[PDB]
RNA sequence: UUGGCGGAAAGGCCUUGGGUGCUUGCUGGCGAAUUGCAAUGUCAUUUUGCGUGGGGAUAAAUCAUUUGUAUACGACUUAGA
RNA sequence: GCGUUGGAUUGUUCACCCACUAAUAGGGAACGUGAGCUGGGUUUAGACCGUCGUGAGACAGGUUAGUUUUACCCUACUGAU
RNA sequence: CUAUCUAGCGAAACCACAGCCAAGGGAACGGGCUUGGCAGAAUCAGCGGGGAAAGAGACCCUGUUGAGCUUGACUCUAGU
RNA sequence: AGAACUGGUACGGACAAGGGGAAUCUGACUGUCUAAUUAAAACAUAGCAUUGCGAUGGUCAGAAAGUGAUGUUGACGCAAU
RNA sequence: GUGAACAGCCUCUAGUUGAUAGAAUAAUGUAGAUAAGGGAAGUCGGCAAAAUAGAUCCGUAACUUCGGGAUAAGGAUUGGC
RNA sequence: GCCCUGAAAAUGGAUGGCGCUCAAGCGUGUUACCUAUACUCUACCGUCAGGGUUGAUAUGAUGCCCUGACGAGUAGGCAGGCGUGGAGGUCAGUGACGAAGCCUAGACCGUAAGGUCGGGUCGAACGGCCUCUAGUGCAGAUCUUGGUGGUAGUAGCAAAUAUUCAAAUGAGAACUUUGAAGACUGAAGUGGGGAAAGGUUCCACGUCAACAGCAGUUGGACGUGGGUUAGUCGAUCCUAAGA
RNA sequence: AGAACUGGCGAUGCGGGAUGAACCGAACGUAGAGUUAAGGUGCCGGAAUACACGCUCAUCAGACACCACAAAAGGUGUUAG
RNA sequence: GUCGAAUUUGGGUAUAGGGGCGAAAGACUAAUCGAACCAUCUAGUAGCUGGUUCCUGCCGAAGUUUCCCUCAGGAUAGCAG
RNA sequence: AUAUUGGCGAGAGACCGAUAGCGAACAAGUACAGUGAUGGAAAGAUGAAAAGAACUUUGAAAAGAGAGUGAAAAAGUACGUGAAAUUGUUGAAAGGGAAGGGCAUUUGAUCAGACAUGG
């Protein structure tokens, strides 16, 4: 007979099933609107998250109460080396929606991506991509009628292209393999520009740029069965309830005679697929660079990787994007880093950012230090050492 | 003498019996199903592992709210289990089996389990002792367990 | 067998050249019964096993062990010649 | 489509006042919702009053103290093979 | 410490038959009926919506059914 | 009991161990009861008052009795409220 | 031994080491803890919890049956050498 | 007239559903067609009624035969039958060369209650017909007694701080014994004795089928034996409320 | 809630009204063949997407007795008068 | 809560069912108390509730009249065999 | 002459046939319960005869596999027959939120009645 008093309901119903995702690679279910008037280039870039750190900048906001003044935003780093190119699938329009026509790989295939088709790869013959690499040898045909199939159909592009998991502090081997939409002119020009970059190598400056905002999607940090409490932020019952109180009291009327697939419910935690949108870059470094970490205003020698390397990951010896704020996942999860849907003409999206410094202390405690050099300067010696 | 409905040579088949055994009747029969066919020595080498938690017991019937294993995928199961007291009277039996199969100069390596069949003996009774001065049954169940071994045809 | 065309599920379609069986377009020579006055008389294509003779190719997954980006148990993500 | 509140007094539903607020709308779902709680009121047996009765006792009159049981089944729902 | 998963051990409650809904009519709130929605093996941990869940109505009335108690009700009595 | 010195101002170092105050309703107080839902303000109490009785008696017991309680008592007592 | 102490805590003689066990560490529990800022706004109701607590010295209101009230309230001190 | 406004309710939903617009909607008319256990003709079952026929004339006189009509049914009445324990009579009945009983998606008869047969199992009795007789037929009674299921290999086997290494014995050792380590009760004791109570649980040897809600070689278990010594300890004597 | 006459349901299947004690049709031995009732004949679904003259367009049409409702009052919608 | 007394407790002894015992709750009187437990009278009575055991064939109802401490029941007349 | 659900000795039954008949067909007023008075069960059947399974072999044993006894172990001191619930195994079959039923037929399995006409 109508609730007491009004308050709106616990939780997100776009949100479901709160089931654990199908798989750990978050799915992409949207390209950018492609414009074939501007050059061929991928349309998002895989990469594993390192941890975060904090920067300092002067804010560009006019009207604000922080115009021209320093403002200090937390960052996470996701490290991206250069994929490559092992691929390219072409789609076409059906009355059932975009269909995979055909595939080609490329003449060889590393090591890490071969393992991705293994399950037990050590004790395995490695015989992935032997016989089709064979196709190559009739000095073209059998490849070449399958790029031409592409380009007299198929209403568009996409390129298989794979994480460089060794140059990364993982032990993992085994390499994240996905396919990505080619945005630039012409249906011809995409499958040539794929076909040039066979075994190549693309890196993320030739994707995304400073001030440039970026979406992540990434399947989300698992936590296990979740009680009601802090999966739906359902209100606790009071210290005197019989049998516990973490729970929901009325999980329904007495009529419909059934729970309903709207009331809160105790299971899986975490381990959810999410599209985060609009993270705007702060640094797109370079890997070669040591000076990852400085500034035309800190100019001092240092690597973007903290005192005591990241925790619970390692360093950065590859290029590397910063984001502002967080995003989806924890460290060393596959991160796939799309841009942008739409053309956010904002004024936050538009304001370009200089950094004034980065942080760099440890991570793993209160860090009271930049540098070895700082450490050093200002401890004066030790019994150790000299 | 007597067992059930065996549809074997006689003369090329050794056969053993254990009566009243006080093992779990649902949980042997359970066991005595996942050897029901098998070539003898197969039979006694994965009823070693068993024992080891190495394969396991595919649990059918008598089964529900048993909990569930990666060892169980072998036979298309889920739930599964490693009962060692059924385990090892299915052995004994086995082993007897065996033995007199050899005073029958059955060829050893011929033999597999042409039959084995496990069902109820009387029940064994005990008192549990249950709140608000009452009395309830605490039973065992257990089985009588019968397999016969036998030479395989060659074609 | 010569050229093409077809991706909406194209798995089909047009086309070149001869070869071969038939040809009721037309003119001949034979046969049919007794299946007894109807009942029972064209064999269709699925699968699956075996039998041959030719061409062809020469793997993985699971248990166990291992990781902790995962986990109530299964499951998930790693690694091992 | 989306909100519809924080409090003083009362077991209260209702009411009343303070206060904030964009607004402090009205109803249903076994007078939703007790194997979900709580047990303040009504609704056993203790006891104190007033009224009534000769008395035992009585009075939607006041007062105070008064045990809130079971899911492991099926389905539904949450998640998992 | 449990719950959980394993070895051993091993109950009870309850059970017409059973177990997906919406509307209809219906003993005026169906798991079964009618008309529709639909519907795919075998299962694990949880859960408290439903099974008007489980465990000869004490409320109320009826009976030419009681009992405890009271009294210038009927009929008596120990005693005095 | 006093004094000096000493420590990351700490020292009833664990253990052990009263929260306090202003009031209203109510029962004087300690004590008692519904073993297994009521410990209370209910019962008791000291205190106050009343009643009966001088033994051939008061109150009570027994079917009856050469029967019995108070009574190994006597009004500063026993009995009843 | 500590200490006011047959308290709590540790020990000697003596007696036990017996109450199915293994692997994990989800939810929800039962039991034990802690929380920034606010401080009863929670609730029928401060229910539950929290705060006080030994000892020495100082200080101590109304009221009162003069006995109490009273550890009233409120303070300072406490190791070691 | 039809159509529109007036026309607001709580799970998502109902001209029965789909769907239908010169209808598959509203008014009217004309044909054809679909279909009940009803109507018409016929076979058969039964019930009732009317009638013929034992004249010598084989087996049914309560019989054969002819004709007409009729058939719903709770509570309830009557009728004709089916089956059971035992009784008189009779088939000079069946039977160890297999009685009775039981089992059998084998067979036959009856509308049915039921009857008959085959096969398998079994092992000592039993049946048909005419009559007699009743402790004579079950699905129910929260029926009685006994037996068995689903639940279910599930709830559960979490109070009392805590166990570990090795050796011995043994078919078998987390659980027995010895050794070591780690700990506990902490004298208001998990220490040393007694009183009610029990009655052999005491001790030895052997021993694990049941019992000690895991286990067992261990035991207050099982089997076999052994053991309790008084002038001074008690009773006994005394009196107590009382009897 | 209570009477009147009759017919029903109760005690009764069957066809129709989707559904349904009581309405419509029709009451019942076992069957064959024909014909019908009430009700139907786009498809579900057996049977004319039959014939004929009109009416109706509803951004809330309408669609069949009992029966699963609708009113006072309005329209320069369209038809006939 | 109380914890040196209206204190707690052993054994013995007394009181026994319309009786005991009660600092009084209808409490306690061997898990039994607004009348204990045991056996018999006793198969207590029930206008009330529940069950009432084989087949087929025929016929086939009533809930109305009158009287009743009569209104959940009988007698009476009707309907029925 | 009359009474006799006690006692002693007998002769019988259209009685009951082990959930029946006395509570007891048995070491039954027993075992057991209750302070007590009292209450008070369950429980019969190997075979003619133990001839109750020598011996061999696998096992720690219990037993099992052979062998042997017996008319039969389809009688093994769990013992005549050995129903049903419920259960294991084998075999056939079916199974999109119950199963089961009715009329009809397809398919599969099974079972029938036939009987006599010159060589
Ligand atoms: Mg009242």
């Amino acid at each position: 007979s109508h609730r007491k008093y009004e308050a709106p309901r616990h939780g997100h119903l776009g949100f479901l099933p709160r089931k654990r995702a199908a798989s750990i690679r978050a799915r992409v279910k949207a390209f950018p609107k492609d414009d074939r008037s501007k050059p061929v280039a991928l349309t998002s870039f895989l990469g594993y998250k390192a941890g975060m750190t904090t920067i300092v900048r002067d804010l560009d906001r006019p009207g604000s109460k922080f115009h021209k003044r320093e403002v200090v935003e937390a960052v996470t780093v996701v490290d991206t080396p250069p994929v490559v190119v092992v691929g390219v699938v072409g789609y076409v329009e059906t009355p059932r929606g975009l269909r995979s026509l055909t595939t080609v790989w490329a003449e060889h295939l590393s090591d890490e991506v071969k393992r991705r088709f293994y399950k037990n790869w050590y004790k395995s013959k490695k015989k992935a991509f032997t016989k089709y690499s064979a196709k190559y040898a009739q000095d073209g045909a059998g490849i070449e009628r399958e790029l031409a199939r592409i380009k007299k159909y198929a209403s568009v592009v996409r390129v298989l292209v794979h994480t460089q998991i060794r140059k990364t502090p993982l032990a993992q081997k085994k390499a994240h393999l996905a396919e990505i939409q080619l945005n630039g002119g012409s249906i011809s020009e995409k499958v040539d520009w794929a076909r040039e970059h066979f075994e190549k190598t693309v890196a993320v400056d030739s994707v995304f740029e400073q001030n440039e905002m970026i979406d992540a999607i990434a399947v989300t940090k698992g936590h296990g069965f979740e009680g009601v409490t802090h999966r739906w932020g359902t209100k606790k019952l009071p210290r005197k309830t019989h049998r516990g109180l973490r729970k929901v009291a009325c999980i329904g009327a007495w009529h419909p005679a059934h729970v309903m697939w709207s009331v809160a419910r105790a299971g899986q935690r975490g381990y959810h697929s999410r599209t985060s949108i609009n993270h705007k870059i702060y640094r797109v470094g370079k890997g070669d660079d040591e000076a990852n970490g400085a500034t035309s205003f800190d100019r001092t020698k240092k690597t973007i990787t903290p005192m005591g390397g990241f925790v619970h990951y390692g360093e950065i010896k590859n290029d590397f994007i910063m984001v502002k704020g967080c995003i989806p996942g924890n460290r060393k999860r596959i991160v796939t880093l799309r841009k942008s849907l739409y053309t956010n003409t904002s004024r936050k999206a538009l304001e370009e950012v200089s950094l004034k410094w980065i942080d760099t202390a440890s991570k793993f405690g209160k860090g009271r230090f930049q540098t070895p050099a700082e450490k050093h300067a200002f401890m004066g010696t030790l019994k150790k050492d000299l | 003498a007597r067992y059930g409905a065996t549809s074997t040579n006689p003369a090329k088949s050794a056969s053993a019996r254990g009566s009243y055994l006080r093992v779990s009747f649902k949980n042997t029969r359970e066991t005595a199903q996942a050897i029901n066919g098998w070539e003898l020595t197969k039979a006694q080498k994965y009823l070693e592992q068993v024992l080891d938690h190495q394969r396991a017991i595919p649990f059918r019937r008598f089964n529900s709210s048993i909990g569930r294993t990666a060892q169980g995928k072998e036979f298309g199961v889920t739930k599964a289990r490693w009962p060692a007291k059924s385990v090892k009277f299915v052995q004994g039996l086995l082993q007897n089996a065996a033995a007199n199969a050899e005073a029958k100069g059955l060829d050893a390596t011929k033999l597999y389990v042409s039959h084995i069949q496990v069902n109820q003996a009387p029940k064994q009774r005990r008192r549990t002792y249950r709140a608000h001065g009452r009395i309830n049954k605490y039973e065992s169940s257990p089985s009588h367990i019968e397999l016969v071994v036998t030479e395989k045809e060659e074609a």
